[PDB]
């Protein structure tokens, strides 16, 4: 009964830390989504057109 | 100047206008630099056998010939160094990289550039000096126990045009310069030689100063001379560590290498570790064995090229110490683990399996290996002698002698130290089984004996028939007791275990064993079989008398000489002088021959 | 008595079947997240295309670039319809410097007949004279390649990066 | 930085023989460089690049080649070798030999890409194994005991309890506790059943968020089965080397692993060595096994445990044989155990934990256990002995000594190797059920033991 009586608890909390959890992650996306998105979408749109080094002439 | 890919298939790596490329030549392959040898040669087409993982090489990829079959870097900053078996830092790849990995792709150089050290040329030189291989034109200070004497490489001859004066000085310097045909060589204390050829010498000499390791076992009943060749059966069970430790931390050897063939991970780190932790006694001072030696060592997952090289670097490592004047000694901890990199190697080469799995030329590696042993006359002018000592272990399966490794091997060496899981389970370090164990350098060392130690091979010679006599003995036991032996054979068995348990038998753990002087050794089995002499004359010469003399009338009356033998081995090196532990010895002498005198 | 000290483990399992699901639904809004951003990424592609004057740097890029990989004597360019008179620019660009680089003449065309869909974020496509090798230089591909090699600098900005990562070897 | 460069796509299959599809007209292509097949019906298939040779690139495909022709197939090439994405998440979690993830969790977000092949750890930067990983198991931890850094294998034959013992290793392993370990455990080979079970089992029983689980099944292609060994090591190296973790890495059926090497080793037409084995599989199997140990300046630490099924029960097959050539020890089951029903059935006399010495003793464990082992050896040894006695002489031909031998014998297999599925009996339980045996004898009778540890340990 000491274990059984531990799982309602268990269920609630890990339910309050998923949302912690997730609220932390949707916090850090919010803040952090423009810079990391600039950041590749500029590495998309900086082409640097090589050929490939092996080509011998 | 330099190829290109054409394919891969596995390890294996095919390229083009390699046309002038040698079979042998080592190459760099791929933008990353892997390291492999040429194994075929097919027009201006080469194939390549690369070592490291091939995994992202790509056709029309560099391929970098290096000028040099597969080959050693000798010279300053091998001391206390740690390599694999193809002669990559092993310290430096790890204090450079900050990794713990080897990085696929290794370009460090062998011997450190920048590093200075303070180098002396040898001041009896002047330009326009005749000089040839082997010629010691200078000294470099790298360690205080081993003058690193540089040499001109065995190829180069002719004039001296030009010597660094005394100073500072690195690889990158070029100490030396002389011309040959109107042509200038230009020289560095850096040495480059192939691995697979051997170091030639003015003449290869016959073995004949024995190799004392300060172990009694070894050093008196199957005594391995300077430049011998042999074996050990190197098994878990057995304590192999316990010979090697030992020749490292005391014998007459000046500088040690110790090859890592293939080893376990873990035993190996365990090597690695502990080597530098060792100290030997040198003028008085206390210092590491770091200063003495260099380590080849290859863990089982180093590539099957570096395995079946780690010999070859070492020995090569130790003929170069040899040509410096230096009575050399090298392990290897499994030449088992180096036949299973040939096996391998013969196996991705296509090659047909002779005995059991290994390689045709399985025996011929082998013997042409240790054949590079021996003392010598050195190449060049200043005549000086050396030697290298090959200690090969070896581990046959279930201790089956007819594996082909562990038969060439027994074949081949001089000496074979058996140690026995039976004797290591009963404590009896060393732990050599006598029986089994043989030298066959004996004859070669009565020049030294009949000169230093006149009455030693009687002495040895007695040892061994007491033992064997024992064990035979040992049979009648089993079959009627104790009770029903002669008084000769129940004496016999009685000094054959005083030999077995206080002679054989030594504690390297404690301060009075932790070495043994040979002339500690001599006296100790001088004093046994002296005993044994006058004792079984007591019993003798009382055949048919009235009164007998028996073992246990002698322990009776006189048993302070058998607990006077036993203690015999206290006696200390350190904290007594030879002449006090010769005079005790003396003195047990005298003593035993006055209780004797009391009996007959 | 055995029973007694199994039900720590039992509480053990219980924490477990909670826990290693929570920790499940914590990591499936971490890829949701991602994933958002790569869409929110594609979007702002589809705006950038829509400036004829970054775009026409994008296709002298992508298109040269497809070049340099695919080199051959005889070349095709597939695109969008609209985007034609872009790609004809961009690829009289690249030519020069396609013969700059490879040292060798080349013949290239744009498949009019054969328009890419229009629904595709902007970019082309590259073709070898036997229609046998391709290479595909759509902004949407470029993106997918480089986000999936980005990912540990896109989750370490994004979210932080871990306190364990005591070594970097 | 990264692969800034678009991948190419061709047609040009030249060729399929077998598991093989050969491009050709390839640009630059590299050894084992991944590749993405498309059927004619759109179907994707992963390869890998297993020979080049000027224009061609022979792909080994991972699937069968079932359904490519020479002209609507098509084939992309990635332009690199085989990364892993890798990440301590790999942790709660249960992937398919590819490391595609199959717990119905998204996709791993990597915070590294690494090469799975990896590098060799460097020689002087590995450092000597040196305090004891509990398994829970009293046949191992009381008998021997694995220092954290070993390789020790798990040898077993065909119908041996083997994946039951792999499975309780991996539900119970963990630190001594006198919170920073994890299991990696890897199956090979395995029947759908079985596969089954380990996930079920690990899932049910508490462990997961301490353990990563790559299945390969029976049935999944055979180059996947080579890829999951090296997979499941660069995620120890990464949890090891740069998370600082413990972790114990179990490899479910080395045997499995050896019958997938004869498989590529005939795709690319190498001859057969020794057995029907590549030459070479020495070398293979120690780029397995030694991806292992401490290092220097690292709190990590990789322990392996190989379970290896000897073909025939044969210790001299070259899998068993290569294997105690490369790892630091053995451990036996046996089917005599097996079939009394012992449960685990591990043979403690020819087993060997040959780094045990290090393991344990004072402070990593407690002081007595180091002289426990021996004696429970001996023990055991003199009591097999004497059983073997009371067959021949019957049971009033024997002295008190041997019935107290053959008591302890009887003791031993019924509470000391005898355990079950569940039951997590930690060093300290299971040197107090080693003392609850050797109690049997008199205090004199344990001659390996030293006079004071019985003065401290055989009194109740």
């Amino acid at each position: 009964a000491a274990a059984l009586g531990s799982h309602g608890s268990c269920s609630s909390e890990v339910e309050k830390e998923t949302q912690e959890k997730m609220t932390i992650l949707q916090n850090y996306f919010e803040q952090n989504r423009d810079e990391v998105l600039d950041n590749l979408l500029a590495f998309v749109c900086d082409i640097r057109p090589e050929i490939h080094e092996n080509y011998r002439i | 100047t330099f190829g290109y890919v054409h394919g891969v298939s596995g390890p294996v790596v095919t390229a083009c206008d390699m046309a002038g490329a040698a079979m042998y030549e080592l190459v760099r392959v791929g933008h990353s630099e892997l390291v492999g040898e040429i194994i075929r040669l097919e027009g201006d087409m080469a194939t390549i056998q690369v070592y490291e993982e091939t995994s992202g090489v790509s056709v029309g990829d560099p391929v970098l010939r290096t000028g040099k079959p597969l080959s050693v870097e000798l010279g300053p900053g091998i001391m206390g160094a740690i390599f694999d078996g193809i002669q990559r830092p092993l310290s430096d790849i790890s204090s450079q990289t900050q990794s713990i990995y080897i990085p696929r792709g290794v370009n460090v150089s062998a011997l450190s550039r920048d590093i200075k050290w303070e180098f002396i040329p040898s001041k009896n030189l002047r330009v326009g000096s005749h000089i040839t291989g082997g010629d010691i034109y200078g000294i470099v200070n790298e360690n205080s126990l081993i003058k690193h004497k540089i040499m001109l490489p065995p190829r180069s001859r002719g004039s001296v045009t030009y010597i660094a004066p005394p100073g500072n000085y690195d690889a990158s310097d070029v100490v030396l310069e002389l011309e040959f045909e109107g042509v200038k060589e230009k020289l560095s204390m850096v040495q480059v030689w192939p691995v697979r050829q051997v170091r030639p010498v003015t003449e290869k000499l016959p073995a004949n100063h024995p190799l004392l390791t300060g172990q009694r076992v070894l050093d008196a009943l199957f005594p391995c001379v300077q430049g011998g060749t042999t074996a050990i059966p190197g098994a878990f069970g057995c304590g192999k560590t316990v010979i090697s430790q030992s020749l490292s931390k005391y014998s007459n050897s000046d500088v040690i290498i110790y090859v890592g063939c293939g080893e376990r991970g873990n035993e190996m780190s365990e090597v690695l570790r502990d080597f530098p932790e060792l100290t030997m006694e040198v003028d008085g001072k206390v210092e590491s064995i770091m200063k003495r030696t260099a380590l080849v060592a290859n863990t089982s997952n180093m590539p099957v090229a570096a395995r079946e090289a780690s010999i070859y670097t070492g020995i090569t490592l130790s003929e170069y110490f040899r040509d410096m004047g230096y009575h050399v000694s090298m392990m290897a901890d499994s030449t088992s683990r180096w036949a299973e990199a040939l096996r391998e190697i013969s196996g991705r080469l296509a090659e047909m399996p002779a005995d059991s799995g290994y390689p045709a030329y399985l025996g011929a590696r082998l013997a042409s290996f240790y054949e590079r042993a021996g003392r010598v006359k050195c190449l060049g002018n200043p005549e000086r002698e050396g030697s290298v000592s090959i200690v090969g272990a070896v581990s046959p399966p279930g201790g089956d002698f007819s594996d082909p490794v562990t038969s060439a091997t027994l074949g081949i060496v001089q000496v074979f130290w058996g140690l026995d899981k039976k004797l290591a389970q009963r404590k009896h370090f060393p732990s050599v089984n006598w029986l089994i164990s043989y030298s066959k350098y004996m004859r070669a060392l009565d020049e030294y004996y009949d000169k230093h130690f006149t009455e030693f091979v009687p002495l040895r010679t007695k040892a061994k028939e007491i033992l064997q006599e024992e064990e035979d003995l040992a049979e009648i036991v089993q079959l009627v007791g104790k009770a029903s032996l002669a008084e000769t054979d129940k004496i016999t068995l009685e000094v054959a275990k005083l030999i077995k348990d206080d002679f054989l038998q030594q504690n390297g753990y404690t301060p009075y064993d932790r070495f043994c002087p040979f002339y500690k050794t001599v006296g100790m089995l001088s004093n046994m079989i002296s005993f044994y002499d006058m004792a079984r004359r007591a019993v003798e010469t009382t055949a048919q008398s009235d009164n007998k003399i028996t073992w246990s009338i002698i322990r009776e009356h006189m048993g302070e000489i058998l607990y006077k033998l036993s203690s015999m081995k206290f006696k200390d090196p350190v904290k007594d002088g030879e002449a006090k532990i010769k005079a005790d010895y003396a003195q047990l002498l005298e003593d035993m021959q006055n209780a004797f005198r009391s009996l007959e | 008595e055995k029973k007694e000290k199994q039900i720590e483990q039992q509480k053990k399992i219980q924490m477990s079947n909670l826990m290693n699901q929570a920790r499940l639904k914590v990591l499936r809004a971490r890829d949701d997240l991602i994933t958002d951003l790569l869409n929110e990424a594609k979007q702002r592609l589809s705006k950038v295309v829509k400036d004829t004057t970054r775009y026409q740097v994008l296709l002298d890029g992508l298109v040269l670039q497809g070049l340099y990989q695919l080199l051959e004597p005889r070349m095709i360019v597939r695109c969008r319809k609209q985007d034609f008179p872009l790609v004809k620019a961009a690829v009289q660009k690249a030519i020069p410097m396609y013969k700059i680089a490879t040292k060798k003449d080349v013949d290239v065309q744009i498949d009019l007949e054969a328009y890419l869909p229009e629904d595709i974020a902007g970019g082309v496509e590259i073709y070898n004279g036997d229609r046998k090798i391709k290479v595909s230089n759509t902004l949407e591909s470029r993106l997918d390649l480089i986000a999936q090699q980005m990912m540990p600098e896109v989750r370490g900005a994004l979210f932080g990066a871990n306190a364990n990562r005591k070594f970097l070897d | 930085n990264y692969l800034s460069q678009p991948r190419l796509t061709y047609k040009t299959v030249s060729g399929v023989n077998g598991p093989l599809v050969i491009l050709d007209h390839v640009k630059f292509p590299r050894y084992a460089e991944i590749v993405h097949l498309t059927l004619p019906d759109g179907t994707k298939r992963s390869g890998q690049v297993l020979e080049v040779s000027g224009s061609k690139a022979v792909v080994q495909v991972f699937e069968g080649t079932s359904g490519i022709d020479a002209k609507k197939t098509s084939c992309e090439f990635t332009g690199d070798i085989l990364r892993t994405p890798v990440s301590e998440d790999m942790l709660g979690r249960v992937f398919n030999g590819s490391g595609k993830p199959i717990d119905r969790g998204p996709v791993v977000l990597a915070e590294d890409f690494l090469d799975i092949m990896g590098q060799p750890i460097n020689p002087q930067c590995r450092i000597y194994p040196e305090e004891m990983i509990q398994t829970g198991i009293s046949a191992i931890d009381g008998m021997n005991s694995i220092a954290r850094g070993q390789k020790i294998p798990i040898f077993s034959a065909a119908g041996l309890p083997h994946n039951e013992i792999a499975a309780q290793i991996c539900r119970q392993a963990g630190l001594v506790k006198k919170e920073n370990f994890a299991i990696v455990f890897a199956a090979m080979g395995v029947n759908m059943e079985t596969a089954r079970f380990f996930k079920s089992d690990f899932e049910e029983n508490g462990s997961m968020d301490n353990v990563c689980l790559f299945l390969n099944l029976a049935n999944d292609p055979t180059i996947e089965r080579i890829i999951t060994p090296r997979l499941a090591l660069t995620t120890a190296e990464f949890l090891a080397y740069q998370c600082e973790k413990h972790v114990l890495v179990i490899l479910t059926d080395m045997s499995s692993y050896a019958e997938a090497l004869r498989e590529v080793s005939a795709a690319r037409e190498e001859v057969p060595g020794r057995r029907g084995f590549p030459g070479y599989m020495y070398t293979d199997l120690a780029t397995i096994y030694e991806r292992a140990g401490r290092v220097e300046g690292r709190n990590g630490s990789i322990t392996q445990i190989p379970i290896l099924t000897m073909p025939n029960d044969d210790i001299t097959h070259p899998i068993p044989d290569l294997t105690g050539y490369i790892t630091e020890g053995q451990i036996y089951v046996d089917r005599q155990l097996h079939n009394r029903q012992i449960y685990p059935p591990i043979n403690v006399l020819p087993s060997l934990s040959r780094l045990m010495k290090s393991a344990i003793g004072e402070g990593m464990t407690r002081k007595d256990h180091a002289d426990v082992s021996n004696q429970l050896y001996a023990c055991y040894a003199i009591g097999k002995d004497v059983q073997a006695m009371k067959a021949v002489v019957g049971e009033e031909a024997l002295t008190s000594d041997d019935l107290l031998y053959l008591e302890f014998l009887q003791k031993f297999e019924k509470n000391f190797i005898t355990q079950g599925p569940y039951e997590n009996r930690t060093v300290y339980e299971t040197l107090d059920i080693g003392w609850q045996l050797l109690r049997i004898f008199p205090k004199e009778m344990l001659k390996r033991i030293p006079q004071s540890t019985l003065s401290e340990f055989y009194p109740r």
